[PDB]
């Protein structure tokens, strides 16, 4: 129970792989700004996971033939992130 | 310069994420693709969060606002807590 709010609280403890400054730069570039540094860290982790999910998707393809990420395996993992389909 | 520094930072981030995912190598094109997608996703969150928070009467964005923004974007927030615990172990080299 409450696994999410537990995560949100200790965001101040986590140090994401992406520096706060870098995430901040790209957010401030989209016109978004936040003083709570936990907001920056939340966004950093979400962005990281977004890429991790793609990497894992790619790996699953690579397992369909010690591991090299190729465009052959990465391309299919991008199917949801192309041109906007109506 | 600053753009170079950012690109290098994201390269290392992507490198770490690929290493954690179980890759030992990667085609340059694939690293470049994910570096681009990473910075663009952060910006997308920013636009979405901006759009969302402009509806609230509070000057300061809240963590709650951002969670809702991610949901609006179709991000599965339920899985983040588990992911965050692994990431903390992660190392850059
Ligand atoms: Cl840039």
């Amino acid at each position: 129970s409450t696994p999410l709010v537990d995560f949100l609280m200790q965001l101040e403890d986590y140090t994401p792989t992406i520096p706060d400054a870098v995430t901040g730069y790209y957010l401030n570039r989209a016109g978004f700004e936040a003083s709570d540094p936990r907001i920056i860290r939340l966004i950093s982790l979400a962005a990281q996971k977004f890429i991790s999910d793609i990497a894992n998707d790619a790996l699953q393809h690579c397992k369909m033939k010690k591991y090299t990420l190729t465009m052959e395996d990465l391309t299919p993992a991008l199917s949801e992130y192309g041109i906007n389909v109506k | 310069n600053y753009h170079l520094a950012r690109r290098r930072t994201l390269q290392v981030v992507v490198s770490s994420l690929l290493t954690e995912a179980g890759f030992e190598s990667a085609e340059k094109a694939s690293v470049e693709t994910l570096t681009e997608m990473l910075q663009s996703y952060i910006s997308e969150i920013g636009r979405s969060a901006k759009s969302y928070c402009e509806h609230t009467a509070r000057t300061q964005p809240t963590l709650s606002d951002i969670v809702v923004t991610l949901v609006e974007m179709g991000f599965n927030v339920d899985t983040l807590p588990a992911y965050a615990k692994r990431s903390q172990r992660m190392v850059i080299t």
